[PDB]
Order: C-alpha cells, then sequence, then structure tokens
RNA sequence: UACUCGAGUGGCGAACGGGUGAGUAACACGUGGGUGAUCUGCCCUGCACUUUGGGAUAAGCCUGGGAAACUGGGUCUAAUACCGAAUACACCCUGCUGGUCGCAUGGCCUGGUAGGGGAAAGCUUUUGCGGUGUGGGAUGGGCCCGCGGCCUAUCAGCUUGUUGGUGGGGUGAUGGCCUACCAAGGCGACGACGGGUAGCCGGCCUGAGAGGGUGACCGGCCACACUGGGACUGAGAUACGGCCCAGACUCC
C-alpha cells in the first residue's frame, strides 16, 4: 500500500526524519510523492511538524501508516482527528522557547548598571 | 598547527611593530641573516604578498584558513576587503586582546586555547570562535587564581580598549555591542591588495 | 441505512490532441497520404531561426485528399506502423 | 533448488501448470469444434455448441486462468461469425 | 494435552531490497504530452452476498531400485487445495433502439431492451480474522508521439514482412505483432544504410560569462546475472541465491 513512512536524513549521530506518503515498494531514503512532515527526536521534547489536512487526505484515500507514525498521529491527535473517538486532542509539547538574545543582553546591561 | 618561530623574525623581515615591546625590532629593523643587509626586488607581487603576510602573521591564522575567510568575505553582499577585515576581526581571541586582558596575541590565543573562558553556559576552547552581536562572554570559575592574569586584571594599563568593547563585570566580563568597522579600526595595511591577490 | 450501490466517476477532461498543417506530396498508396510539415525552430547555439522538413503519413477513410493540397491534421492512436495521424479537412485547395 | 520454499513452490507450480494446460486444451477443443460446425454450416449445432463454449469461457475467466478481456474477444468472434452464418 | 512444534499439505512473500555497467546510438534516457488504445494483488471506501454437493491424495505405514543425488509402487488421512451444481442478474457476448458530447473510428446517459452466461470458506474464544462478485478511489505500471543530447562519405545507395490495404488470429490494449491475399511502395544529402566508441539524467570540475570536459559518492531510469535461447507459475517475472535445453568450465 501507499504507506505513510519516516525516512532518515542527516549525519551519522543525530538522525532527522521526514514524514512521507509513498509506496511500500520504495527504499528507505528513496523517491517519494509528498514530504508532509518531520520529526527530530535527538532533542528530548522531540520536534514534530505535521501538515494535518494533507495527512487526513492521505488517510482518506487509503494510506496505511506504520506503528511509530501512528504513535505520532495519536500524540498530535491526527489519527484521533480522523477517527473522532474522544476528539482531535492535541497532546503536542511545543518546546519551551528560550530567553532570546536581545532580552539576555539587555538583562546583562540593566543588571551590570 | 600553530606557529612557533620568533616574533622578532617576521618583524625584522617586513618591518612593522606588531608585538609592541620588541627592543630587538627597534635595534635591528633590517631583515636578519647573512644577507640581512642586502637589497630586495620590487614588484606588484611582492607587495601583495607582504600585505597578507603581515596580516595573518599578526593574527595567527594560516594562509588556507585565511582563504576560507576570504571565500566567505566575497561570498558576502558587501565588499571584499573591508568585510573580510570585519570577519577577521570578529574572532574571539582578537576581541579579548583589544579588551586588553592579555599581553600578546599569542597570549590571547593561549588563553582561549586552554579553556579559561565560559561563554553562556558552555566551555569554549576554540581559538577562532566567531562572536556576533549580543554575546554575553562571562569568564569561568577558576579564572581567579591565575597569577599573571591576576596581575593582568589588576594593572591592565597596556594598549587601550577600542570603542566597540566594554567591561561591565567585576569578574572581568567583556561584552560586544557593535561589530568592528574599518573607519574606527585604524590598523596596518588595508586589504585591497589582498583582494586583488586572492582573485588574481 | 444503505449507501448507494453506484457512484459516477469524476469528470475527466478528454485531452487535446495536436494538429499539423502541411502540403500533400503523394497518394501512391491506399487511403493514406504523405504530408511535408514544417516548423520554425531556432538553432540552440547560433540562435538562427531554421526552417526544417518533416514527412508525416496520414489517413482518410474516404480518400478525399489529392496532391498539391493544403490540409488540416490531428494526431491519433496508431493506425499502423508509420501511420499515426489523420486528416481533418482539405483546408486550402489547389 | 537451494531454498526450501522454492522447492515447495516448484512442485506447486508443476501441479498448477498441469491443471491449466488441461483447461486450455479443453477450451481449444471447444473452439475447434465450433469453427468446424460454422465451417460445415450446422447453424443449429452452431448455437447448441456455442452455449457450451460460452459458459466454458466465462468460467475459465472466473477461475482467473485467463483475463475477461481475452474471454470477451473470443466470445465476440464466435458470436459474430455465428451471426454471419 | 495442546501452550508448543521436526517434517508435510495449504496460503503469503520471494518479481521488492542488494550489486555491475559487458551490451545498448535504442522512445534506452531527460522534459512536455496522449490513452475514445489499457491492467492493477495489496490499503481504504461503498452496495449486494457468503447456499449446497462430491472425489482423490501428500504425509504417515509396507516394500522395491540406485553409489549417491533420488525415484517407484501398495495402503491411509484433511482442509480456506482441486472439482461439481445453484444464485448475481450491479458484470460480460450478441441483436434493435431514444438522447447527448464529439476530435473518426467512437464516448457517455449503472440508458432502455429480445436474449444467453458467469461467484464464493470457513477458523476463533479475543483489540477478533475472514471469503465472493461489483462500482468509485489512491499507488504502481504497459503503449504511442514531439523535442534535446558523440565521432565518421576515406560509410551512397538501402528496403520484400519492406511499405499501405482486406479478412482472420494474437495480447491487458492500438499495432505487419503473426497469418493467406491486392497494389508496389517506402527511406535518403536535413546523412539512410554501415563502422568506431559509449549506459542516460539530477549532477561533479572549470569558467567572468557563454561554453567545454564529465557521469566518484547519493537519488532517479535502462540493461545484465558463466555463455545463448524458451516457457511456466503467477496481480506482476532480464524470474541473480527457480525450471528446461546446448555449450564451456570445476568436483564426486
Amino acid at each position: 500500500a501507499v504507506k505513510i513512512k519516516l525516512t532518515r536524513l542527516g549525519k551519522i549521530r543525530n538522525p532527522q526524519y521526514r514524514i512521507i506518503v509513498a509506496d511500500a515498494r520504495t527504499r528507505r531514503d528513496g523517491r517519494a510523492i509528498e514530504v508532509i512532515g518531520r520529526y527530530h527526536p535527538k532533542e528530548e521534547p522531540s520536534l514534530i511538524q505535521i501538515d494535518s489536512e494533507r495527512a487526513q487526505y492521505w488517510l482518506g484515500v487509503g494510506a496505511q501508516p506504520t506503528e511509530p507514525v501512528l504513535a505520532l498521529l495519536k500524540i498530535t491527535g491526527d489519527w484521533q482527528k480522523f477517527k473522532g473517538l474522544p476528539g482531535a486532542e492535541g497532546t503536542l509539547k511545543v518546546k519551551e522557547p528560550k530567553p532570546s538574545k536581545l532580552d539576555l543582553f539587555n538583562a546583562a546591561l540593566a543588571e551590570a548598571e | 598547527a600553530r606557529y612557533t618561530g620568533p616574533a622578532t623574525r617576521k618583524s625584522r623581515r617586513l618591518g612593522v611593530d606588531l608585538v609592541g615591546g620588541d627592543q630587538s625590532f627597534e635595534k635591528r629593523p633590517y631583515p636578519p641573516g647573512q644577507h640581512g643587509r642586502a637589497r630586495i626586488k620590487e614588484s606588484e607581487y611582492r607587495q601583495q604578498l607582504q600585505e597578507k603576510q603581515k596580516a595573518r602573521f599578526s593574527y595567527g591564522v594560516m594562509e588556507k584558513q585565511f582563504r576560507r575567510y576570504y571565500e566567505e568575505a566575497n561570498r558576502q553582499p558587501g565588499k571584499t576587503g573591508d568585510n573580510l577585515l570585519r570577519i577577521l576581526e570578529s574572532r574571539l581571541d582578537n576581541v579579548v586582546y583589544r579588551a586588553g586582558l592579555a599581553r600578546t596575541r599569542r597570549m590571547a590565543r593561549q588563553l582561549v586555547s586552554h579553556g579559561h573562558f565560559l561563554v553562556n553556559g558552555v566551555k569554549v576552547d576554540i581559538p577562532s570562535y566567531r562572536v556576533s552581536q549580543y554575546d554575553i562572554i562571562d569568564v569561568k570559575e577558576k579564572s581567579l587564581n591565575t597569577l599573571p592574569f591576576q596581575i593582568a586584571r589588576e594593572t591592565a594599563g597596556e594598549r587601550p580598549i577600542p570603542s566597540w568593547l566594554q567591561v561591565v563585570g567585576e569578574r572581568q566580563r567583556i561584552l560586544v555591542h557593535q561589530l568592528p568597522e574599518r573607519a574606527q579600526i585604524d590598523v596596518p595595511l588595508t586589504e585591497q591588495l589582498i583582494v586583488e591577490l586572492y582573485s588574481k | 441505512q444503505k449507501g448507494p450501490k453506484y457512484t459516477p466517476a469524476a469528470e475527466k477532461p478528454r485531452g487535446r490532441r495536436k494538429t499539423a498543417i502541411g502540403y500533400v506530396v503523394s497518394d501512391k498508396m491506399q487511403k493514406t497520404i504523405v504530408v511535408e510539415l514544417e516548423d520554425r525552430k531556432s538553432h540552440p547555439l547560433y540562435g538562427k531561426i531554421i526552417r526544417t522538413t518533416k514527412k508525416v503519413k496520414a489517413h482518410d477513410e474516404n480518400g478525399e485528399a489529392g496532391i498539391g493540397d493544403r490540409v488540416s491534421l490531428m494526431e491519433t492512436r496508431p493506425l499502423s506502423a508509420t501511420k499515426r495521424w489523420r486528416l481533418v479537412e482539405i483546408l486550402e485547395k489547389a | 533448488a537451494n531454498i526450501k520454499s522454492q522447492i515447495k513452490r516448484i512442485r506447486t507450480n508443476e501441479r498448477r501448470r498441469l491443471r491449466n494446460q488441461s483447461v486450455k486444451s479443453s477450451l481449444r477443443t471447444a473452439i475447434r469444434g465450433f469453427r468446424e460446425a460454422v465451417d460445415a454450416g450446422d447453424k443449429d449445432k452452431a448455437s447448441e455448441l456455442l452455449h457450451a463454449t460460452s459458459r466454458k469461457l466465462d468460467k475459465a475467466a472466473s477461475k482467473g486462468v485467463i483475463h475477461p478481456n481475452q474471454a470477451a474477444n473470443k466470445k465476440s468472434a464466435l458470436a459474430l461469425a455465428l451471426n454471419k452464418l
């Protein structure tokens, strides 16, 4: 089937995966049809970007993901947004944005003087 | 592979104060050796060579890494010579030298080499780190009991601090506010001949 | 509750074949003619605009077309080997 | 020969081929008889054997032995030459 | 005893993946199209269903033959395997016919219509799995065309299944793809027919730029699997770790 997959990218230590929707007879880093999301596990809260509408489309036409992707879609609620069991419940931890460069250096200035 | 030879050597060769306290330079500005008195041929090439020679020997970097910085400089949208110089001045060790915590350019290189700084929560034993705007350079913990550096922080009356630096730290905490620009730098030979050489 | 057994298929735009417009040279076979089509390209190195020549063999079920004509043609599925086009209408007589 | 699944698959395909050779041979007998009927002009026997051959083609395609498009071209030729004779 | 499981039947996968670039100057590749000229297991989506009947055998057991590889017969057992029959009348063959869009054959209105046929399988005690035909999807592909990409007339004639047509056969489909027959036609100076070399491309290197060289890695196509052919099964096979045959080569 047209399985919704993760494909590897990057370098030897820190992988970064792209969420693709392609045929099962492809290879691990081969040709695709549509890159639709991604997933950066190497940091602990693990960035996840998922174009929801297009994933819903591909689940409608007759895709069939694998277990890890299904886990991600259930996290975000995309599977739950397709099946409506409780509702389309976002469990997604957007990462804690950090004190920016400007605020940092202004804090330095106002603290030191 | 860091340089190792005498600072006096290149100094007597090309004839510039770069170290500052070089009484052998004052005593013998002529080049050294058996034909140290002898006369040299002039050209465009010799001048354009001597330019980068002086610059990169002042700052420690090597020819090829200077060429990498050059590739970035003419990759910029600005103009090659002066933006190369801004790139080249953006180094960590040169910033702290102009802050004046260190006696020699070798000494600033050595300080940053041995990991004696502590930048925004990470040890940085990187003698070529690039410092953009708004970089809070704190110094590490054990920095206190370095004896010649105690004397340094106490009576640092050597070459002044330029405009684009400052210290707002009782712990000798040096900070960037703007970047260097050539109108205010006023350092030896300008990089137009360098541009013409590397784009020969 | 019982869904519809049937569902019509989406409206598909039946594609637009090309046409070519040439001068007939022969009907010395049966039900087919040879047409010397022409195209103005540019030489992709020296930029000059170039007239070229192209034989193309066509077909008519009723044998309307003679020699020394100006026709309209349309592409279609292969009628047979080295037959690929068809006549539309004898277009500017002579 | 070296994979055991392939060994099992060998003997399996041998069985299958045998079956399908017999199927096709039977169908070929049917059409040969029909053509001979048409060719001698037993229009009665033409239909009386066409019915047989047609059911035979239908259940040939139904077993997936041959494709319904093929079976349809066959039946079409039969029906047309019966209409002409 | 079945948690389980040697071997066996039965499915399913094995055609993907992985490698090489000898051949190939070819719609093989790249781009842009066409299909009223086509197939699609699997995944999903819908609709209607899933009835009945039957034989035999592998294994196992007995035994023979051969050095082994392996084969033979007698006996016996089972099914989602094989074989029947009955429905479907959504599908398919043909006849008559209304409308409609066309780009010609034609396509469409599950068009109507006299009429002929075609399906299937049961296990399960636990998130429960299935099976049949049928329409609509999505994915994969097969076919054709335009166009672009080396050297060489110290390679000028080439062509007889070649060129068009008729009737048939053939494939999933158009088609000299094959068949008997009718005409003699076709290709070529814009380089046929030949020879030499060579996998193609996104790309890589250089260059101010054009352009030239070039096809490491990675990604996508093509072709190949000791040499040369062929077919099978099957949704789908250059069927690398399948078959057959003829060689060559190594072993018993």
